[PDB]
RNA sequence: UUAUAUACAACCUCAACUCAUAUGGGACUACCCCCUGAAUUUAAGCAUAUUAAUUAGGGGAGGAAAAGAAACUAACAAGGAUUUUCUUAGUAGCGGCGAGCGAAAAGAAAACAGUUCAGCACUAAGUCACUUUGUCUAUAUGGCAAAUGUGAGAUGCAGUGUA
RNA sequence: GGCGAAAGCGAAAAUUUUCAAGUAAAACAUAAUUU
RNA sequence: AAUAAGUGGGAGAUAUUAGACCUCGGUUUGGUAUCGUCAAUGAAAUACCACUACUCUUAUUGUUUCCUUACUUACUUGAUU
């Protein structure tokens, strides 16, 4: 849920919680579309985000994730996943915490 | 491909070619009745463009409707009550003929669903369309799963419930602000949605 | 009833100007006479068809002009071989003749001094509207730079009250590669003097002094 | 009066040369199905172990299907096009001979829409455009393509220009011819 | 296919026959003053291809 | 093969069958769906307004129905499928500018899921369904081949490709 | 056959491939026949 | 020179001829020329050469609430087994 900046002069402040995700951002941020879809991104193929820093705004928010994303292996030879498999959630996280913060304004 | 040519020649109606190929075709098309099965769709390529293949068996049924207005059934000197409600001899129906011409298949034919439609021709005493029926339980059609969508139970008889080509378009459906009611579900299920008062648990 | 050396109906593109040099079927000089089939260009108003085009090649118009000079016409005019007179030929240009084999209206275009203007309709005026070679004030008449351009092919056309046109611009005896830059610049110098032009005429007409009129697009 | 894109049907090249046209087509049936089966089952047992790429020699025959053909016309690989004329509706075949003058390729029309589908093991076929340029049928190739030139392709520049068509017919024409036969029996004595 | 007869009836009209009303004969016909101006000049594209290729 | 003088083979429209083999009108209705559209009442009377795009309205569905992946917004430091609720708001306009009607993107909340058709070039019908005979079993209108037995299929089947 | 949004039609449904009952029958729609 | 459509270009064209050259006409040179650019002098400077177009004129494929007449296959109206 990445999206920022609500429309008119009522809001130059707030930022609605993320229904867009900008396909043309993604190739500039190391993805990898349908691999990210079964990760779970809400990848949606229809938003054409117009601003370079709004392009950048999710770019850091992308790289905010994808690192703490723990990479569970598929073939369990785990040669190419490739962040970690020793950070398995029983060892590392297993958190299942709700809130998913949107930077809190 | 020939089809992109033959659509490009289908449009150019008001010719001597198509009109005087309509002219032979039109009053060929009348000593036959209101219903008769055919093998082959007269337009093939606009029986194509419509979600259509030609396996066994996607039947085609000719149909005519009576090309007019609609007069309001009260006898001989018209309605009581109010002068908002007098005028008859010009009153006009709502559902277009291209969604009446699939009710007049779906009940005379007790066996089959309805898929799309396409016009052919028009002259003054009928407009007269085609119906691309679909069989429902030919034991081929269960294992043909690109057109599997229509033989769930909730899609049968899609002439009444208004989800053919024209019967979709008849009830005022799209988005946004040329359509803003109808939005509350169907059409005038708007005009039971918005008058629905919410006397709360805790006001 | 059209001719071969002068085409009328058939409209060529850009490569159809190469054979127009063949209009010199004579051996003597023929002055090309322009004309235009004009539409809604009425001459009795301020739309006066009177100006000068500047053809960058010299098609040698036979130019003789009496240079009326009062300390401003002939001071810098020794670079173009002026006659160097003191504006005294006006006293003999009308009411009498000069010499044998000569008329009293013997030019094509005339120049006047800036301080010698009120005489031009009075003593010479009634004897020149009978000729129609009347010099105007908008026909490149200042004689500060109008000396080197005098041998550099200056013309003056007066509009007729019968809707015709025949004035000398040049000849057709030379190469059509000269005429590739002659017509395509003179008619581009004709768009600026004519008015409200986007598409108001359908073709041009070009005619020599001894030939039939050719027509260009 | 049918408009003079018709009659592009059915002035159709008298059958003494047309039977020679089918004699090329006797070699160019697409595939017999057991011969199709015996070719592909040899892939299964022999060429699955043979590892050979040469001996297929995919034989050039005449292609079928309208949606095949109008690629093959436009990609300039086709040689001779045969389209039927007993046809429906026209729009699969109406514009198609008009392509051939603008695309330069010689074409022809045939009588009998079933005879193109008699040999190809379908039911009715309507579109057979030929690509084959082999030396075994190169001899009889040149003479029949010269015949369809003036009849179909060089005729194609003046076929729309001359057609009124649709004669009146026929008993009424007898009454039409009755008066002129009557008045010519009277015209023998007016000026006499 | 030939012509659709309003184009042909105006094909006579765009010869010399009063282009302005002929143009408004299309906007009366088709007709919206954005759509007609394309269908106006389409006729002249036929007419500018058949001024000297129209011989034989 | 048609002076309307015969066969055979297709085709094309097109029948008839105590053929084979199978699908459908009906019941209910609260909710839902496309339909047809009235009236007392209110204006202190009434005729356009209102009752109302409303009760019979009946033809259709289901555990969902319709909608739904924009020919939308908004005009901004942008947003972004459909549906219901809070608010937008009893405000904008429609109004015998009478009585009275009446929305809306935008703001926040649940849930979230995106994609096949048609049509260039996609480039050996490589397709699909019956049949019979067995494989394999199962209360299957069933899974594997085959005779390649039909027929459907080029008037186009399939794969890849889609606002 | 027809029309109606459907239910159904204050209806001499006389138009509706054969819309023939058929007839112990004959090739080669059994023969003139039955609205 | 009248009678220059008119009005302006023009300040001589054109034709002829032999000579020059070419296979040759012809162009050019000069002689001559009905007039004329010139003069004859006025309203247009008439030679030379015109775009335009009507008084209109011969002819062409004209849409025409065009009129009238036949045609028939669309369609309407019956008849018969």
């Amino acid at each position: 849920r990445p999206v920022v900046r609500c429309p008119t002069i009522r809001y130059h402040t707030k930022l609605r919680a993320g229904r867009g995700f900008t396909l043309e951002e993604l190739k500039g941020a190391g993805i990898g579309a349908n691999f990210a879809k079964t990760i779970g991104i809400a990848v949606d193929r229809r938003r054409k985000n117009k601003s370079l820093e709004s392009r950048q705004r999710n770019i850091q928010r992308l790289k905010e994730y994808r690192s703490k994303l723990i990479l569970f292996p598929i073939n369990e030879k785990k040669i190419r996943a490739g962040e970690s498999s020793l950070e398995e959630c029983k060892l590392a996280t297993q958190l299942k915490g709700p809130v998913l913060p949107i930077k809190n304004e | 491909g020939a089809y992109r040519y033959m659509q490009e020649l289908y449009r150019k109606k008001q010719s001597d070619v198509m009109r005087y190929l309509l002219r032979i075709r039109v009053w060929q098309y009348r000593q036959l009745t209101k219903l008769h099965r055919s093998p082959r769709p007269t337009r093939p390529d606009k029986a194509r463009r419509l979600g259509y293949r030609a396996k066994q068996g996607f039947v085609i049924y000719r149909i005519r409707v009576r090309r007019g207005g609609r007069k309001r059934p009260v006898p001989k000197g018209c309605t009581y009550g109010k002068p908002k409600s007098h005028g008859v001899n010009q009153l006009k129906p709502y559902r277009g003929l291209q969604s009446i011409a699939e009710e007049r298949v779906g009940r005379r034919l007790g066996g089959l669903r309805v898929l799309n439609s396409y016009w052919i021709a028009q002259d003054a005493s009928y407009k007269y369309f085609e119906v691309i029926l679909i069989d429902t339980h030919h034991s081929a059609i269960r294992r043909d799963p690109k057109i599997n969508w229509i033989c769930k139970h909730v899609h049968k008889h899609r002439e009444l419930r208004g989800l053919t080509s024209a019967g979709k378009s008849s009830r005022g459906i799209g988005k946004g602000y040329r359509y803003s009611q109808t939005i509350g579900g169907s059409r005038r299920a708007a005009w039971k949605r918005k008058n629905r008062e919410h006397m709360h648990r805790k006001r | 009833m059209a001719s071969k050396v002068s085409r009328d109906t058939l409209y060529e593109g850009v490569n159809g100007l190469l054979e127009a040099s063949a209009k010199k079927k004579r051996g003597f000089l023929e002055t090309v006479e322009l004309q235009i089939g004009l539409k809604n260009y009425d001459p009795q108003k301020d739309k006066r068809f009177s100006g000068t085009v500047k053809l960058k090649h010299i098609p040698r118009p036979k130019m003789k002009v009496c240079i009326l000079g009062d300390q401003q016409h002939c001071d810098e005019a020794k670079a173009n071989n002026v006659d160097f007179m003191d504006a005294e030929a006006l006293k003999k240009l009308n009411k009498n003749k000069k010499l044998v084999k000569k008329l009293a209206k013997s030019y094509d275009a005339f120049l006047a001094s800036e301080s010698l203007i009120k005489q031009i309709p009075r003593l010479l005026g009634p004897g020149l509207n009978k000729a129609g070679k009347f010099p105007a004030l908008l026909s490149h008449q200042e004689s500060m730079i109008g000396k080197i351009e005098e041998v550099k092919s200056t013309i003056k056309f007066q509009m007729k009250k019968v809707l015709c046109l025949s004035v000398a611009v040049g000849h057709v005896g030379m190469k059509s590669d000269e005429l590739a830059q002659n017509v395509n610049l003179s008619i581009n110098f004709l768009v600026s003097l004519l008015k409200k032009n986007w598409q108001n005429v359908r073709s041009l007409h070009v005619k020599s002094s001894m030939g039939p009129p050719q027509r260009l697009y | 009066k049918v408009p003079p894109p018709i009659h592009q049907f059915s002035q159709t090249l008298d059958k003494t040369t047309a039977v020679k046209l089918f004699k090329l087509l006797e070699k160019y049936r697409p595939e017999s199905p057991l011969a199709k089966k015996l070719r592909l089952k040899k892939i299964a047992e022999a060429k699955a172990k043979g590892k050979d790429v040469e001996p297929k020699k995919k034989p050039s025959y005449v292609s079928a299907g309208t949606n095949t053909v109008t690629k093959l016309i436009e990609q300039k690989k086709a040689q001779l096009v045969v389209i039927a004329h007993d046809v429906d509706p026209l729009e699969l075949v109406l514009f198609l001979p008009a392509l051939c003058r603008k695309m330069g390729v010689p074409y022809c029309i045939v009588k009998g829409k079933a005879r193109l589908g008699r040999l190809v093991r379908r039911k009715t076929c309507t579109t057979l455009a030929l690509t084959t340029v082999d030396n075994n049928d190169k001899a009889n190739f040149g003479k029949v393509l010269e015949a369809v030139k003036t009849n179909f392709n060089e005729r194609h520049e003046e076929i729309r220009r001359h057609w009124g068509g649709g004669i009146l017919g026929s008993k009424s024409l007898a009454r039409i011819s009755k008066l002129e036969r009557a008045k010519a029996r009277e015209l023998a004595q007016k000026q006499g | 296919v030939g012509h659709a007869p309003y184009e042909k009836r105006t094909m006579e009209l765009l010869k010399v026959s009063k282009d302005k009303r002929a143009l408004k004969f299309l906007k009366r016909r088709l007709g919206t003053h954005i759509r007609a101006k394309r269908k106006r000049e389409e006729l002249s594209n036929i007419l500018t291809q058949l001024r000297k290729a129209q011989t034989h």
